[PDB]
């Protein structure tokens, strides 16, 4: 929150805080209409800007905010994890029921697409990748990898049953390990950042 | 413009002292007035400040209750009273005023109190 | 508003060229076809007042609505027709296809 | 359940805490999720023995409405 | 003091209804801008927001005083007491000045009568965006201004040599676009009241495909690759492949609908509706190909045997070739 | 209580060379750090008010450099009257000063 003087240069009007700078901007106790953030404190400063008409005193005030994750957890991170679990539960069904696991996989993909659409519409239209975008991308990768792996398992049926059994037993336990390590590294790098 | 302090004091540990700082060249109701102490061959230490236009005073937590700062507007004077001073606060006491970017631009001349028997 | 037709009088300055810049209007969804300037007098309970009317005939394009609305419905109708080439044995295929075309 | 949750959550502000309506929707979601998991468990031991599968099915048909009604009663008695 | 005497003597016999040199010569006005930010360029209403410090300077021989001070620096209090040009922005849909906490205007009068008048404005200007090649497009859409009542023979505008200055360009609200440069222009326009000197500032923008990529290009391609996996499924599970087809068509329709909502309801095909249309045609083509496969497996299996083996290699090459020609043809422009 | 740590505690230097003194804050002090000069048996004199602003009557050889926590005071062509103590003090909160730096001639 930068404020200064319009029409009065530094040699005419100067600003200053009336009390100690740490105690000048005072936020009330019940004065918080924030729903998504958390006000941590204030921070004042004073400087000079060099414009086309002269130098002007500018008083700066920074309010430090920290976003609360409780909404986005239930909105995106709980549906992504639950949808990934719903994709991974298909590996426990037998290889002889192919339409069942097929509609499992494809409707899990459908859930991921509508989830990504509903979760992308909250954040403004930025032109880079955020952490939620990376999470949705990796979860989509896991779900799609589960479905393509199932397609591979089904394709290997009626020609090589031992290979399909081996790769379905290996992918019945390799998927939770990779998903858990990804969760650990992601939350560790984005909570300690 | 100028701050003038009183002379040195030679008091006994356990009594009270009153130092004065008279301002010439400005009205003390426009700025703050600071009291600083400096021990022999050491760094400065802020005692407290007073807002003469209001009367609000603030003190250092290690000086709350010991020192008390008052002001006299009619003669443009700032007073520092130490209540019960022991055998270690034998320092030089400076009187300062706040400046442009909240700095102490004008300082007094120093009052070197000495406690002994 | 205040002045009646025996206190004020309206007309178009030029009567055909009084409104310009209408052929240069770029509407994203419509297109100006014609415009007219009209001079008349209206009668209210307080008196008779002059009135001018500037009217634009807009015509809605069809280029967007076809691809965005009409093509899905036609393709769902074709995807509902396709079940006739399915034999009467596979009941599940035709039922799922038909009911989900209804759902779409 | 996902569609009902997504169409209705977008109404109110992006509040972190769990509402009562959010508690109910997550309860309904875990219930339908566990229903699908019980079906998966029935299908897992379907090729080997039908006795255990039928037992789990008739156990679910009796023990799911009672646990759902218990949760429902806990909800409408704690949040009133 | 003496400044009060100067200000009161300048305003004696002063008529702020008449421009300087009302029957002598046109007034030359030098204009400068300082862009604080270029706001969101939304294509729905064909507009964009901008925040500027608009500065004008001219010569008024009535505000000429003799004194030992060279410049009077004033508030907005005297702006309404002297003559101020009636500059207005010709392509603005909404425009307002700033009044918090005191009217953000500045007036400075010099020793020889030179007046400088600066004010802060937030304009919501309009520029028609030809949304072909979207979202791989580049635009240059203007901010124009001129006098409202004074024609070319009464007020003449002229840029300075340091006319338009942008700020940091990083604190700007350009999400989907990226500022690349600007250029000034002066012209004369025919109007029903007369010839007006119009000054334009064109900001050149290029759309950064960082939002439309992870918004539409990634999910549509994912749905296409998803539709590809239906070929690797065994041809006997008929409900499986039917479910695959209908869910992919549904999801593609949903993605097309949610993707169309970005840009306005234009009637031509863009480079983004072309992409989702080709993907939708691809999904539909896969589904009808499976339909003909299931119809033909009963008639003759010799023809329907190698249909899936042909599709498994024909669909990715066609999609990759389409992507190649599409991306080169739309990134060359 | 914001603590200001000044470095070095004591230094020696010859005539006509650049010298740099540093002040480090524990907490945030925006640009409200001031540098005072105190000759022996005299009251301190304000040299630099705020971060990088010279006071009226200070030569053009003193210049300060500010940040959120790290602050420097650099002197260029040093003459023979800068044999004094230099204190840094913050004014973002209730003022606290540094320990001091004693310049010497050698
Ligand atoms: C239909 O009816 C509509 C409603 O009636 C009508 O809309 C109104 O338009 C009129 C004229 O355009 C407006 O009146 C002017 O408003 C200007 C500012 O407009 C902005 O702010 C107003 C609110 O105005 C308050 O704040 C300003 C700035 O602080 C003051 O200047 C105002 O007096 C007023 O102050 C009080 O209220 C404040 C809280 O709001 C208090 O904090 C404060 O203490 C005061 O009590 C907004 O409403 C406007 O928003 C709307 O309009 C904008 C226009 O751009 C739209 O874009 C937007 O969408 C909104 O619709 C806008 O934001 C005033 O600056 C202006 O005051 C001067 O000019 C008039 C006219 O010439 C003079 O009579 C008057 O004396 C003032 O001149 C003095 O100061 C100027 C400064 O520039 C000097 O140049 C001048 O020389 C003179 O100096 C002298 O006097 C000074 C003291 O006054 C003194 O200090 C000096 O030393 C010197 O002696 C004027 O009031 C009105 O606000 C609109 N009302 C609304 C609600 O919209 C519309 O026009 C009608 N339409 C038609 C077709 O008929
Ligand atoms: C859109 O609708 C409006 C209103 O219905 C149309 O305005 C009408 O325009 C016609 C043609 O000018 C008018 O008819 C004329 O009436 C005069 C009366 O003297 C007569 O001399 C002419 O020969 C002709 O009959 C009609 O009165 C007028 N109606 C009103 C109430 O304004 C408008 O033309 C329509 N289309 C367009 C393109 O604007
Ligand atoms: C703004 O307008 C000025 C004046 O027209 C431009 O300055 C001119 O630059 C050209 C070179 O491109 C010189 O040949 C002219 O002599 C310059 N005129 C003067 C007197 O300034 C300036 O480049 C323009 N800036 C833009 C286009 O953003």
């Amino acid at each position: 929150l930068k404020f200064g003087s319009y029409a009065y240069t530094r040699a005419e009007v100067v600003y200053e805080w009336t009390r100690e700078p740490a105690r000048s901007v005072v936020v009330a106790e019940d004065g918080s209409r924030l729903n998504q953030y958390d006000l941590l404190g204030q921070t004042v400063d004073s400087g000079i800007v060099q414009s086309s008409t002269g130098e002007y005193v500018v008083m700066t005030t920074h309010f430090h905010l920290k976003r609360k994750i409780g909404y986005f957890v239930i909105q995106t991170y709980l549906p992504c994890i639950m949808t990934v679990i719903l994709s991974q539960v298909s590996f426990w069904l037998n290889r002889e029921s192919v339409p069942a696991r097929t509609v499992f996989g494809v409707t899990t993909v459908l859930t991921m697409t509508t989830l990504s659409i509903s979760a992308r519409n909250s954040l403004p239209k930025v032109a880079y990748a955020t952490a939620m975008d990376w999470f949705i991308a990796v979860c989509y990768a896991f779900v799609f990898s589960a479905l393509i792996e199932f397609a591979t398992v089904n394709y290997f049926t009626k020609s090589q049953p031992a290979r399909a059994a081996k790769i379905d037993r290996l992918s019945r336990i390799a998927f939770p390990l990779l998903f858990g390590i990804f969760n650990l590294v992601y939350w560790a790098t984005y909570l300690n950042r | 413009v100028q701050l003038q302090q009183s002379g040195a004091e030679l008091v006994k540990p356990g009594a009270s002292v009153k130092l004065s700082c008279t301002a010439s060249g400005f009205n003390i109701k426009d700025t703050y007035m600071y009291w600083v102490k400096q021990r022999p061959e050491q760094g400065l230490e802020w005692i407290g400040r007073i807002d003469p236009a209001n009367g609000d005073t603030k003190y250092d937590p290690k000086f709350q209750g010991k020192a008390t700062i008052t002001t006299d507007t009619f003669s443009n004077t700032a007073y520092l009273q130490l209540s019960s001073l022991t055998s270690e606060d034998t320092a030089v006491y400076y009187c300062a005023r706040k400046g442009l970017r909240w700095a102490m631009d004008y300082w007094g001349q120093g009052t070197s109190v000495t406690v002994s028997t | 508003y205040g002045y009646t037709t025996d206190d004020i009088e309206f007309y178009w300055r030029g009567d055909d060229n009084a409104v310009t810049g209408v052929t240069k209007i770029e509407l994203p969804q419509f297109s100006i076809v014609d415009y007219k300037l009209i001079t008349k007098k209206v009668v209210f309970s307080t008196g008779s007042y002059p009135r001018l009317s500037l009217s634009f005939k807009l015509k809605r394009n069809i280029g967007y609505f076809i691809l965005q609305t009409y093509m899905p419905s036609i393709l769902i109708t074709i995807l509902s027709w396709v079940s006739f080439w399915i034999n009467y044995d596979a009941s599940a295929a035709r039922v799922a296809l038909g009911i989900t075309t209804v759902l779409t | 359940m996902t569609t009902i949750n997504t169409h209705l959550r977008e109404t109110l502000p992006k509040i972190p805490y769990v509402k009562a309506i959010d508690m109910y929707l997550m309860g309904c979601f875990v219930f339908v999720f566990m229903a699908l998991l019980e079906y998966a468990l029935v299908n897992y031991i379907f090729f080997s023995q039908p006795a255990r599968a039928a037992a789990i099915d008739r156990w679910s048909r009796i023990f799911f409405p009672v646990v759902f009604s218990f949760f429902n009663i806990v909800y409408w008695l704690y949040y009133v | 003091g003496d400044v009060t005497v100067i200000l009161n003597n300048l305003l004696e016999g002063y008529d702020n209804k008449l421009r300087p040199d009302i029957g002598v010569k046109p007034t030359l006005i030098h204009t400068d801008m300082y862009v604080n930010s270029i706001g969101p360029v939304n294509a729905i209403n064909m507009e964009y927001t901008i925040d500027i410090f608009f500065a004008q300077t001219w010569y008024d021989r009535r505000l000429k005083f003799n004194s030992t001070i060279k410049v009077l620096r004033l508030n907005s209090n005297m702006v309404g007491k002297i003559w101020i040009p009636d500059t207005f922005f010709r392509n603005s849909k909404k425009a307002d000045a700033h009044w918090i906490t005191t009217p953000n205007r500045m007036l400075r009068i010099w020793n020889d009568g030179r007046v400088l008048y600066t004010l802060r404005l937030t304009i919501d200007a309009e520029c028609q965006l030809q949304l072909h090649n979207f979202p791989m497009d580049e635009h240059s859409c203007p901010l124009e201004f001129s006098s409202y009542g004074y024609p070319r023979e009464e007020i003449v505008y002229q840029w300075k040599r340091s006319s338009v200055e942008v700020g940091d360009t990083r604190s700007w609200r350009l999400y989907q676009f990226s500022f690349v440069g600007l250029r000034n222009t002066t012209e004369v326009v025919k109007t029903t009241s007369g010839d007006y000197v119009v000054m334009s500032v064109y900001f050149d923008l290029s759309r950064r495909m960082g939002y439309f990529t992870i918004q539409t290009y990634i999910p549509c391609t994912l749905i296409v690759v998803l539709s590809w996996v239906s070929f690797w499924i065994n041809k006997d599970a008929v409900p499986a492949r039917t479910s695959l087809g209908i869910t992919t068509v549904l999801t593609m329709t949903t993605l097309s609908t949610i993707a169309r909502k970005s840009l306005p309801k234009v009637s031509y095909v863009t480079a983004m509706d072309l992409f989702v249309s080709v993907c939708f045609i691809f999904v539909f083509s896969a589904l009808v190909e499976y339909g003909t496969l299931h119809y033909f497996v009963s008639s003759q299996p010799a023809r329907a045997a190698k249909m899936d083996s042909y599709a498994r290699i024909f669909f990715p090459t066609a999609f990759c070739l389409f992507n190649l020609v599409y991306w080169v043809s739309y990134l060359y422009l | 209580n914001i603590v200001m740590t000044q470095s070095p505690k004591s230094m020696s230097m010859s005539v006509g060379e650049r010298v740099t003194l540093s002040c480090k804050a524990s907490e945030y002090v925006g640009t409200y750090v001031s540098w005072y000069q105190q000759k022996p048996e005299q009251s301190p004199k304000l040299l630099i008010y705020g971060a990088s602003n010279r006071y009226t009557g200070v030569p053009d050889r003193f210049t300060g450099s500010g940040s959120a926590t790290d602050f420097t005071l650099t002197i260029g062509s040093v003459q023979a009257e800068d044999l004094a103590d230099y204190h840094c003090g913050q004014s973002y909160s209730y003022p606290t000063f540094g320990a001091g730096t004693k310049l010497e001639l050698k």
